[PDB]
RNA sequence: UCCUAAGGUAGCGAAAUUCCUUGUCGGGUAAGUUCCGACCCGCACGAAAGGCGUAACGAUUUGGGCACUGUCUCAACGAGAGACUCGGUGAAAUCAUAGUACCUGUGAAGAUGCAGGUUACCCGCGACAGGACGGAAAGACCCCGUGGAGCUUUACUGUAGCCUGAUAUUGAAAUUCGGCACAGCUUGCCCUAGCUGUGUUGGCUUUCUAACCCGCACCACUUAUCGUGGUGGGAGACAGUGUCAGGCGGGCAGUUUGACUGGGGCGGUCGCCUCCUAAAAGGUAACGGAGGCGCUCAAAGGUUCCCUCAGAAUGGUUGGAAAUCAUUCAUAGAGUGUAAAGGCAUAAGGGAGCUUGACUGCGAGACCUACAAGUCGAGCAGGGUCGAAAGACGGACUUAGUGAUCCGGUGGUUCCGCAUG
RNA sequence: UAGGCCCAAGCGACUGUUUAUCAAAAACACAGGUCUCUGCUAAACCGUAAGGUGAUGUAUAGGGGCUGACGCCUGCCCGGU
RNA sequence: GACAAUGGUAGGAGAGCGUUCUAAGGGCGUUGAAGCAUGAUCGUAAGGACAUGUGGAGCGCUUAGAAGUGAGAAUGCCGGUGUGAGUAGCGAAAGACGGGUGAGAAUCCCGUCCACCGAUUGACUAAGGUUUCCAGAGGAAGGCUCGUCCGCUCUGGGUUAGU
RNA sequence: UAACUUGGGAGUCAGAACAUGGGUGAUAAGGUCCGUGUUCGAAAGGGAAACAGCCCAGACCACCAGCUAAGGUCCCAAAAU
RNA sequence: GAGGGUAGCGGAGAAAUUCCAAUCGAACCUGGAGAUAGCUGGUUCUCUCCGAAAUAGCUUUAGGGCUAGCCUCAAGUGAUGA
RNA sequence: UACAAGUAGUCAGAGCCCGUUAAUGGGUGAUGGCGUGCCUUUUGUAGAAUGAACCGGCGAGUUACGAUUUGAUGCAAGGUUAAGCAGUAAAUGUGGAGCCGUAGCGAAAGCGAGUCUGAAUAGGGCGUUUAGUAUUUGGUCGUAGACCCGAAACCAGGUGAU
RNA sequence: ACAUAGCAUAUCAGAAGGCACACCCGGAGAACUGAAACAUCUUAGUACCCGGAGGAAGAGAAAGAAAAUUCGAUUCCCUUA
């Protein structure tokens, strides 16, 4: 009589920022989980096979403008 | 029991076997040997009587934890390389 | 009477120096074509029984 | 003409069967959803789970008459038992304590007991039953419990029993037909189609009598239709019985037969991926709104080098609105294996050369997280591919494409090996 | 003290039988029909067996299934089980 | 001295009250123990004293130990007693009067009349019961009232077979 | 003025209304499903006639003392006819 | 009517789940036995301090359970909390 | 106490009657304010949801053996005995077999303050760089009916056809 | 037929039956239950029934245990665990 063909959804993936601008992070810490490059890897930051941005060195996170429309995240060593 | 969720000790697998001929040795370290007077002939019987070793298990093995400060003649079923070296270096002797 | 050891758990764990329980890993039986090289390599490595599981199961292995 | 094993005959039919339906028509009545007669578009009759009739019969069901009447119009009176009063005797269910009003409201949404009003001097007796969601019975309907029981079956697993073969009890003989091997001949070292013997190996069939059997006769024990023994007859290595085996086996047994759910059933759904709902971190429900997955690729992977689209306008043959060619414009409207989203024109898109990193040991640190798992990861070592080199490479633009343990198979192994090898 | 009667229709032929204690009926039974098994230590049935019922019977008999007096009848399909 | 905290269901934590028994110490008691009853008593609570009456022989207190250690509810179990209530009921029917008896009479006995059954409410008798039968005595209980009476109570009797 | 770690003991897994951001339903429900806050739950006291969930406000005990909150001050009924 | 026979995994049934000693879809008694009950009911003195949850995940799971979350007690750390 | 609307009390309070564990007393209560029992179960019960007529007695986390944790105590790189024997059914003596600890790591051979993985003197897992042990109070768990009462049923052997 | 059934007589402190709801040995042998369902498995060789005892029964003087300097019937307790 009546039924819905809907009622499906996948598990949420907990994307987004994992560390704050200005925060100290150790090498390897994930900085940003994403699909595609919504944010680009900056200095001392790598981009894993699934587009995750992670720090390569110990240091301070900094989210920065990349040109006019894009942005990146970098990690800088503390003095 | 986990209310019907497959319990931990069924979702995990079994590992290994037990050796029928497994040997385990009563262990004595050099720091424990330090209680016998220099020149002593330390033997399994002496270790048991002195109370250093209670259960002899498959035999006495000498191990190298601590420092030996005495010259001894040590008779045991087994020696660690380090234990034998320390016993010899303190002027003593060892024999299996 | 004496409490009885859980024999399956005893076949699946070993007690470490600090009293923890070393365990092997699930997903290591078959269907290896469906798990990545990295997955299988790391599933090769043993773990410990979690604290939350230990609360539940510790009496089963009191003699272990 | 399609299909079937074959397409319902006679009789009967709005029926103990007709939903629609009070079918329609006729009869009966002043008026008839019932009844009788007829009709036949039989939702969904029909020939031994018998069809259609049928005298007699029926505490059977049904409709109509006459008679009859307190059934009724519409009630009245009278007799007796109880009720009532007095003497005697004297229970019961029920019961948190009770000085136990009504109305409108309030409230677990229907109040003696709460609010605000209204009404009401204290205590009996005969009566009535509106309420005390009155008493009586831990609702029998409904659902639920990994409850019970009886029942069914082409649910599962069994089993009494039956059938069938081997073998033991179990012996004698003859004929006849095969498998294997040797040898001889034999027709197109050995093949093919055959033949006669030679050796065990075995089938089928008969015959015999001595095992075994006779709820057959006679004889004795013995006054006995039991039993035992004897004799004759019948039967006979069969049957019966033991062990083993295959088949059949709701006859009988033990059980299973999911959950969610705007009650349950029925329908739908159940794991994984993407989006919206989701309230600009993350997370976030409904049987809310939309779609995908259970793969694919030997290149559609790695690396080096090179390249840039879709569309439009204008010319041009077969050629048209779109095929292929040319110029210009064209910033992404193309493409990115496959849903969506996020990305990608410094390409992640397109082409080519060479290649196999779609490596081995790992792994600081981190995300996610109840657990088990899931995800990312620099960097180190080994040995490589492409590149002049820097360097890139532990699959694919990213996120689905999957399943624990137990058990078993296969390969490898400087592990173990129940006195020792 | 001692039948009410009559006209019709459905069902069951009939006399019987039944839910002791909410159902007496159109249900069961029935005489009749038919199918089927059974050659006698019968088949069927009870029992582990012995021993029994069947039957001190023998196919005009015995068990089981279905139908249900009587009258007129009982069509087609053997692909499936 | 100051000033801070102290609502609370599931539930966690703490400190305590009281019951029976045991050990040791120290006490009380026929000049009256426990129990019970009453009182205007004391402590923050569980609870502890005291006085008086009843009672008539056992019992506190201190420290420690040990538990059948605390009830208001289980349609709880057993007992007692209420309520309903002087209420329902007193189980098919015809009695009336006279005379007795008696502490007492609708109810026992006797009489007369009346009424009921009479294919029977009569007469036998098999089962079944087992003394209920008879005589004298009784009136607690039983008898649905009463009771002088009884299938009840007491006492003593009673059943005879060759057919 | 908490927080975290380790260890002993738990209970809980039926939630309600109200306000507000939304789905669903009908911009229906004392409806239903999520987000956020409060209260009830487990909270007495004052107000809202009465009125778990609204408003004020969190009861250690005593007082025949004072000031206030919400809400109120003609009489019931404390306080302004 | 009398005397007898058939007995519960069974009898008996002109068939109703019908009877087998006043309730028969399997009599009655005793035993296994305190079957099992993820259900309902009940669970006894006092004060003091703290004080929840009605959620997630998985579950032949949905009024049950497990781990997490939230309470409590203790020890530790030491400003790491608001 | 006969003009009154009652979960029956509570707080306020005249009148009347008394006189005590002598305390800023006892009994009664005209009249005023406030006020819908208790338990259970619930989101929420005055609930018209459940239970109890009343009173009394009786009526529900226990014990054994194991585990774990905490407190206590003795001894401490040690700690401790079991059965048995002796003893008064005792304390206790004796009994060192055994158990736990003093060393871990590995599936194992084995090596050992290290070991496993690994080709690796790399990296990583578990360890080392003191404290245990015996008895016992408390808490909790396991095996036992395991806090108490309650099925419908299942099985076994008997008893019944008055 | 021989004598074998059979039959008759005599002897026997021969047997029988009971129970202590215990213990022992043996025959035969459940189910509720646990497995959060259920069949293997468990309950359990338990309950019940039956036979046989004895004061105890059963077992017992190695076709044993082992792996050294071997031990030397059986039974029972501790431990191994
Ligand atoms: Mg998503
Ligand atoms: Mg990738
Ligand atoms: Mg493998
Ligand atoms: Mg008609
Ligand atoms: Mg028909
Ligand atoms: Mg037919
Ligand atoms: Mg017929
Ligand atoms: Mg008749
Ligand atoms: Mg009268
Ligand atoms: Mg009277
Ligand atoms: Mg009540
Ligand atoms: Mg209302
Ligand atoms: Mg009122
Ligand atoms: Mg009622
Ligand atoms: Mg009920
Ligand atoms: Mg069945
Ligand atoms: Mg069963
Ligand atoms: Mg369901
Ligand atoms: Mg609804
Ligand atoms: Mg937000
Ligand atoms: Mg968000
Ligand atoms: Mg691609
Ligand atoms: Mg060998
Ligand atoms: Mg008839
Ligand atoms: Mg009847
Ligand atoms: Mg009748
Ligand atoms: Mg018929
Ligand atoms: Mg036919
Ligand atoms: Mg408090
Ligand atoms: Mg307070
Ligand atoms: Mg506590
Ligand atoms: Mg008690
Ligand atoms: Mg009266
Ligand atoms: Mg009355
Ligand atoms: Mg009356
Ligand atoms: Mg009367
Ligand atoms: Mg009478
Ligand atoms: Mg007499
Ligand atoms: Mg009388
Ligand atoms: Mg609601
Ligand atoms: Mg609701
Ligand atoms: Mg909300
Ligand atoms: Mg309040
Ligand atoms: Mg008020
Ligand atoms: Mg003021
Ligand atoms: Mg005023
Ligand atoms: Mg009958
Ligand atoms: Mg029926
Ligand atoms: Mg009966
Ligand atoms: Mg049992
Ligand atoms: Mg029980
Ligand atoms: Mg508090
Ligand atoms: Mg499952
Ligand atoms: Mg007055
Ligand atoms: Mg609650
Ligand atoms: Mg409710
Ligand atoms: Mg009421
Ligand atoms: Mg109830
Ligand atoms: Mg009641
Ligand atoms: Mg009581
Ligand atoms: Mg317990
Ligand atoms: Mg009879
Ligand atoms: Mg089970
Ligand atoms: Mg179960
Ligand atoms: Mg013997």
């Amino acid at each position: 009589v009546s039924s819905t063909k809907n009622g499906r959804d996948s598990e949420s993936k907990r994307l987004g920022a994992k560390r704050a601008d200005g925060q100290f992070v150790t090498g390897g810490s994930i900085l940003y989980r994403q699909r595609g490059t919504k944010i680009y890897p900056g200095e001392n930051v790598g981009r894993g096979g699934d587009d995750t941005l992670f720090a390569k060195i110990d240091g301070v996170v900094k989210f920065e403008r990349k040109g006019r429309d894009k942005k990146q995240v970098s990690v800088y060593a503390v003095a | 029991f986990e209310g019907g969720q497959l319990p931990l000790f069924r979702r995990l697998p079994k590992r290994g076997f037990t050796n029928i001929n497994r040997k385990e040795y009563a262990i004595v370290n050099l720091d424990q040997l330090n209680k016998f007077e220099d020149g002593t002939e330390v033997t399994p019987a002496l270790l048991v009587e002195s109370g250093v070793v209670k259960n002899e298990k498959s035999g006495i093995k000498i191990l190298g934890n601590g420092s030996l400060d005495k010259k001894l003649t040590v008779k045991a079923h087994k020696f660690s390389a380090s234990a034998a070296e320390a016993i010899d270096a303190k002027g003593g002797a060892h024999e299996v | 009477p004496k409490m009885k050891t859980h024999r399956g758990a005893a076949k699946r764990v070993k007690r470490t120096a600090s009293g923890q329980l070393k365990r092997s890993r699930a997903f290591t039986s078959h269907l290896f074509a469906n798990k990545s090289t990295k997955q299988k390599r790391q599933l090769r490595k043993a773990r410990l029984v979690s604290k939350s599981d230990m609360k539940r199961v510790k009496q089963l292995l009191a003699y272990k």
